[PDB]
């Protein structure tokens, strides 16, 4: 399944910018569980502002929009 | 000659903390972005752009969720951290319980 | 000769691209001249905070054109700021060092 | 077809500031984006205090007290100032 | 002058759930705060989907798109399976 | 001339379609409110009424009372797994706490 | 005024903490439990001014201290808007 | 031993009444506001609209603080606890 190629030692570099130094074995599967959770709650709102103008390409503005709703803004693709 | 457990671990620390690069690989997770969407609306198409402002957003949050967990492994007495940091860290912000 | 509003103001910002950006988010009523001379020039006024405080930073690595790896590393350090941009992540950016004083060896 | 951007007034206040130097086309993009933020939290926010008072137009007092809201500590102080000076250049010109 | 408040739709509607109940002052209150904040929520983000498309007008898809980002759950798919009744027999 | 019939009543609604018509119009809109989109928008706001009154009126009825006073509110506002996600922003005044002990704290 | 944050006394900070589901309270909690409560009401009182001095009121009223917390993400039905 | 600290969660929790006195924390208010600005009047309904959101927010930190308590093995809660549960909340 596609999930698992979130593969073990690209957490431990996400890990170590967030600094810390010694990763218990659990983390991993755990970890994949709130990657998984936060994609959904964006997919889905990307999906919606597609779905509404009614053409059938996700574009960079509706994750754009999608992310700026949730309170996780990006500036970089078009503010 | 061989170091001890540790050194290397603050090693990366210094290396992963000075670059600005994308960390995981991309087409794995192409290839999850896709799946996740197929199970609201079928034969979508992405624009090669979005998936990348996916991307920089969800490293972001990680190592954003990392950084507040290790400040409970910290208070904890632990330098490891382990799942029951990440169930505080993430209760406190409000996102799951 | 037409003149330029912005002009007279003495900004460098497009005082008459807002006003007509404004009459577009506006109820169903109209939007005072004296206020985009101070809508702009506190648009402008941030640059010249966000950019200028890259003083302290892109002359100080010996590196000419302003990049990404910038700004942060900059507006997630200086602390009157921060608050305005707390809700955007910089793309391209990365984060501050840091490592806490109980992970470092002792 | 043609897209509005603030692409240009970014640079020309950029060599104002910084003379010897430039930015880069990725680094440009988020100055925009920002741009376009700050905007759109003063003239949206903006709106807000003329429902509360029932008035019906949008006008620089308003926007003086919208830019003491959305701003903090002396960041605030210093925005406040410099657009009353730009308004007081216009109305001595018209 | 006249104050205007929604406290009557929402007695009329406590009648139509259980017949026999009623509501304190002090808890009307609450009702007509929120029935109001549902409302500046919808007008505020159907204008924004408007302006993003550079629509004018506000038809019926540019709130139901507006209802079904900003409620949560079952709550999504049951208010927009409600409000199509309401538009169905209204153009009858 | 043939009487009248309230938008409200040909919608099957007990909110008010032309109230909410002229609130839509005159708020932070842009300058068309179209009148089909003022009935779905009493509906998906009295949905809430029923389905946040229903089960309040449901849990003043188990405390043996007959006026929902204020904390029966907040017993199911933020009690039901949706309203608690619709409602995060929301306190409500002299609505009191969901009871709780932590389940360490108590002994043996 | 005085010092009137000490009227912030101190069982009245364990009738809080009591509400909240804690047992046992060390004794350094009450001078930061004031804190606490002093940084908040800068914080709101604040904006409720800001709103009181565009309309040229001097009364604060209850709707102006409603859009100041509207505004935090902390929004109070009880009082209206 | 250890029960009537217990016995009090089980009356605060059920009263939904102000705990902070009236007339202290409305003299609080009123100090707080002066270096905004002098010669405010307050309206009534403005002073309790302020206590309704301050206990509504003191109480939700201690809901929070405990939880901090509880991840290092304690019971008892200290300013560690409460410096934790605002730097990652975000405050």
């Amino acid at each position: 399944d596609n999930i698992q190629g979130i593969t073990k030692p690209a957490i431990r570099r996400l890990a170590r910018r967030g600094g810390v130094k010694r990763i218990s074995g659990l983390i991993y599967e755990e970890t994949r569980g709130v990657l998984k959770v936060f994609l959904e709650n964006v997919i889905r709102d990307a999906v919606t502002y597609t779905e509404h103008a009614k053409r059938k390409t996700v574009t960079a503005m509706d994750v754009v929009y999608a992310l700026k709703r949730q309170g996780r803004t990006l500036y970089g693709f078009g503010g | 000659h061989r170091y001890r457990p540790g050194t290397v671990a603050l090693r990366e620390i210094r290396r992963y903390q000075k670059s600005t690069e994308l960390l995981i690989r991309k087409l794995p997770f192409q290839r999850l972005v896709r799946e996740i969407a197929q199970d609201f609306k079928t034969d979508l198409r992405f624009q090669s752009s979005a998936v990348m402002a996916l991307q920089e957003a969800c490293e972001a949050y990680l190592v954003g969720l990392f950084e507040d967990t290790n400040l409970c492994a910290i208070h904890a007495k632990r330098v490891t951290i382990m799942p029951k940091d990440i169930q505080l860290a993430r209760r406190i912000r409000g996102e799951r319980a | 000769k037409a003149v330029s509003r912005s002009q007279r103001a003495g900004l460098q910002f497009p005082v008459g691209r807002i006003h007509r950006h404004l009459k577009s988010r506006t109820t169903s009523h109209g939007r005072v001249g004296a206020t985009a001379a101070v809508y702009s020039a506190a648009i402008l006024e941030y640059l010249t905070a966000e950019v200028l405080e890259l003083a302290g930073n892109a002359s100080k690595d010996l590196k000419v054109k302003r990049i990404t790896p910038r700004h942060l590393q900059l507006a997630i350090r200086g602390d009157e700021e921060l608050d305005s941009l707390i809700k955007a992540t910089i793309a391209g950016g990365g984060v501050i060092p840091h490592i806490h004083k109980s992970l470092i060896g002792k | 077809s043609r897209k509005e951007s603030y692409s240009i007034y970014v640079y020309k206040v950029l060599k104002q500031v910084h003379p010897d130097t430039g930015i880069s086309s990725k680094a440009m993009g988020i100055m925009n984006s920002f741009v376009n933020d700050i905007f759109e939290r003063i003239a949206g926010e903006a709106s807000r205090l003329a429902h509360y008072n029932k008035r019906s137009t949008i006008t620089s007092r308003e926007i003086q007290t919208a830019v003491r809201l959305l701003l903090p500590g002396e960041l605030a102080k210093h925005a406040v100032s410099e657009g009353t000076k730009a308004v007081t250049k216009y109305t001595s010109s018209k």
